[PDB]
């Protein structure tokens, strides 16, 4: 239960019941993007 | 530095752009038209923008188009590259007083990127995308900075410098944050030059998904698009747009370290208006040669009102003089603005009193569907904040000032608050709305034909009653309303089972690519604000009945190409109607007044306008008076 | 055209030159950012050595050639914003650079130190000596 959350689940894996209230706008994540130095042209891709 | 595939991709827009010639074409049109008006005055310039055909494109070369649909950073730049190259081509007599960028705008089949708000994500950016929605705001149109000219006093000259931000291109430079030039190389103080200084049109509006396909009860998704220097003001708050652009990623989105995410919007590259019913857009045609042509041809017709009276709502049964004053109000009058600044209105206003289920309702609705501009309302479902203007420090306009020029469809007109009723007063002859409301002294116009429903006191007109205590409205009120028809549901054998046949025989159509149990389907008919005359299905089985799009056609021609003029020979039958109608004792259904001389005026005038008709004679005066002397007892000489 | 704005042409400037026409001991800091003509003697000249003034490399994966272009201070008479360039060992998305010597272009340079002519110089003083880059 939500109210039965203490602090030993922390990082951990749960399962909980709930009703969803609020739905956000979809946000851009970059899972990979390409970077390049300003002075210089050294061009590097940092993945997530 | 030049870069190789820049130039092949470059070279191969120009191939594209010679072998489909209308592009040459486009671009010839449009510089001549700019040297000459440049010329002539030593009206407008027309934009350097051209658009494409993303179907000629995929045709040409599918790469290439696949390149500007799914890569366009890096196809785009060099299809405007290639586009200003043949401009600057074709300029051998260049404007009076490469060069003059030339930017593109698409259209055609996007395919998977034909998208809305909530369906737009994160995966389609850096992707052309077209969007449909509704514009909810509208930024001021600001000017931005590209280049500064300054002066030095000490040494008399002219400097420069040209700015730029991540917006102006598709692809990302480097940022070169270059300060504003306040002083020379060498120390002397700088004057800075306005008026030789480029400033560019900036916009930012919000579209939204449109309340016809957002999900009931959800609440609705936005995207942010930038309009610059040619299609700012292109649309206003309310519009459905379709708006085609390149769905960008902008800044770092909390990663340099000094957000929650990137910032995301689209760069907006075309800005289609949509026309959807019950909004602000009104519906352009485009009349070719052929249908000008139609459209004179039946004009010569004598009995041409009556086909255009029998083909507005033939699914409707009777009810003809009624499709007449429809017909009338859809052309209308000419409205009169004399030089000491008074308002004469040219806009005719039907009221249809009735009993239940005489149709009233479907030719409102039709009504809607048919008219360039019809909004509808019902009564109480709209009051006069949601009728008039509203201030919310600005103004929202209502729903008789965004049908200005246009028609307002009030369905349900007796179930109406007399706070509305006072302000509907008000919008019916003067055609205007004044606010004055917290601090907002304003006069919007509201110049609208009105057309509404309405139900007796008891819900059946009593005919042995009067029709002033049938109709329990304000007499005021009344007066305003050009014709006023009473339909009552008299149960005669010989029209109820010709009423019964044609609804039988209307339920008993087919269209022409359907099965004989097949569900018909319905789209919402967003048609774009810019092939035969008669109707092949006619519920009566009788004179010819032409197509809803060709009447909408022929209704625009004669709105937007003939101004009549009245003439002494329809005056003299006006006069004459006019003073019968004022002496004669007929027990009126509407009371006569000097509004029932400029109701006789506006009806000449506008079976004029149906005739393609640039003076009023005789035969529209007698006509009008005909269908008004109908409207007010029932005569049918 | 020969077989096979474009080709840059230098100057060079011949003439009477007045108070430019100096020699390592009399030319001064006020002379700096000036056009002079030095007459020395040569003492010492340097390797001839190329100058990479513009790399050209091959990316095997999208087979494409790419170039970089090369700028230092001395190549200009006027100062630039300074652009240190990297080498380019890798493309804008990942792949390898190799190289292509041959279609790269290398630029001669020397660097002669001119000393004062003994015919000239003061006897028993030590000689002045300005550096000169072609
Ligand atoms: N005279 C008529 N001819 C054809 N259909 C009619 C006629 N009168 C009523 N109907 C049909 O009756 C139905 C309801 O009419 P509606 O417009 O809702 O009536 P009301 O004006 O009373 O609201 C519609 O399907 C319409 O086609
Ligand atoms: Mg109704
Ligand atoms: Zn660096």
């Amino acid at each position: 239960p939500l109210r039965d959350l203490d602090s030993e689940h922390v990082s951990k894996i749960v399962r909980l019941s709930g009703i969803i209230i609020s739905t956000s706008v979809l946000s851009s994540r970059a899972t990979y993007l390409s970077i390049m130095c300003r002075n210089c042209r050294h061009t590097t891709s940092i993945t997530i | 530095a030049p870069d190789a595939v820049f130039g092949d991709r470059v070279r191969r827009f120009q191939e594209f752009l010679d072998t489909f010639t209308s592009y040459r074409d486009s671009v010839r049109s449009i510089q001549v038209y700019n040297s000459n008006n440049a010329a002539n005055y030593n009206l407008n310039i027309l934009p350097h923008r051209i658009i494409i055909s993303l179907d000629d494109l995929r045709e040409f070369d599918r790469s290439f188009w696949s390149g500007i649909l799914v890569e366009p950073a890096y196809f785009i730049p060099p299809a405007e590259k290639a586009l200003t190259d043949l401009a600057d081509s074709m300029d051998d007599v260049p404007h009076p007083n490469s060069r003059h960028p030339w930017k593109l705008s698409f259209k055609g089949s996007f395919g998977a990127h034909a998208l809305s708000p909530r369906t737009l994500t994160a995966q389609h950016l850096n992707k052309l995308v077209s969007v449909e929605g509704i514009v909810t705001k509208t930024s001021l149109v600001r000017p931005k900075l590209i280049r500064s000219v300054h002066y030095a006093a000490k040494t008399g000259r002219f400097h420069y410098r040209d700015y730029t931000d991540a917006t102006t291109t598709l692809t990302t430079r480097i940022p070169t944050p270059a300060i504003y030039p306040t002083e020379d190389t060498e120390g002397n103080k700088l004057t800075t030059e306005y008026g030789y200084s480029t400033f560019i049109d900036h916009q930012r509006i919000t579209v939204q998904e449109m309340p016809e396909m957002a999900p009931a009860g959800q609440l609705p998704r936005s995207i942010d698009v930038i309009l610059d220097d040619d299609l700012v003001d292109k649309t206003k708050p309310g519009d459905r747009v379709n708006v085609v652009g390149v769905f960008k990623s902008l800044g770092a989105g909390g990663m340099n370290q000094s957000l929650i995410g990137f910032k995301t919007l689209i760069l907006g590259n075309t800005v289609y208006p949509l026309h959807a019913r019950s909004t602000g857009v009104a519906a352009r045609q485009m009349l070719t040669d052929f249908d000008i042509r139609n459209i004179n041809k039946l004009s010569k017709k004598k009995d041409i009102f009556d086909i255009l009276s029998q083909s507005l709502a033939p699914s409707i049964y009777g009810h003809d003089h009624i499709k007449k004053a429809i017909l009338l109000m859809l052309m209308g009058g000419v409205e009169k603005n004399l030089e000491n600044g008074s308002h004469l209105r040219g806009d005719i206003n039907i009221l249809m009193v009735g009993d239940p289920s005489t149709a009233k309702s479907q030719l409102l609705r039709f009504v809607l569907n048919t008219a360039s501009l019809a909004i509808a309302t019902t009564g109480r479902g709209s009051s006069g904040v949601g009728l008039t203007a509203a201030v919310t420090r600005r103004l929202e306009a209502g729903a008789m000032v965004l049908a200005d020029r246009g028609v307002v469809c009030i369905d349900e007109f007796d179930k109406m608050t007399d706070v509305d009723r006072v302000a509907i007063h008000e919008v019916m002859e003067q055609q205007t709305v004044t606010i004055a409301k917290a601090g907002i002294h304003t006069t919007l116009n509201a110049r609208c034909s009105v057309i509404a429903a309405a139900n007796p006191v008891f819900g059946q007109y009593d005919v042995n009653r009067d029709p002033h205590q049938n109709i329990a409205l304000p007499d005021s009120l009344l007066s305003r309303f050009d014709l006023l028809f009473v339909v009552t549901d008299d149960i005669n054998e010989i029209r109820d089972r010709s009423i019964s046949e044609h609804v039988l025989r209307t339920h008993r159509y087919l269209p022409p690519g359907y099965l004989e149990g097949e569900p018909v389907r319905e789209r919402l008919n967003l048609s774009l604000a810019v092939d035969h005359v008669f109707e092949k299905f006619n519920p009566l089985l009788i004179p010819k009945l032409v197509t809803i799009p060709f009447l909408r056609k022929y209704v625009q021609y004669a709105k937007e190409r003939v101004i009549p003029q009245l003439t002494q020979e329809a005056i003299n039958v006006i006069v004459k109607n006019y003073t019968d109608l004022r002496n004669d004792d007929n027990t009126k259904k509407s009371p006569i007044t000097a509004r029932t001389l400029e109701t006789l005026i506006r009806l000449a005038t506008a079976h004029a306008k149906v005739r393609l008709s640039k003076t009023v004679n005789k035969v529209d005066a007698k006509v009008a008076a005909n269908l008004l002397r109908f409207a007010l007892l029932g005569e049918d000489i």
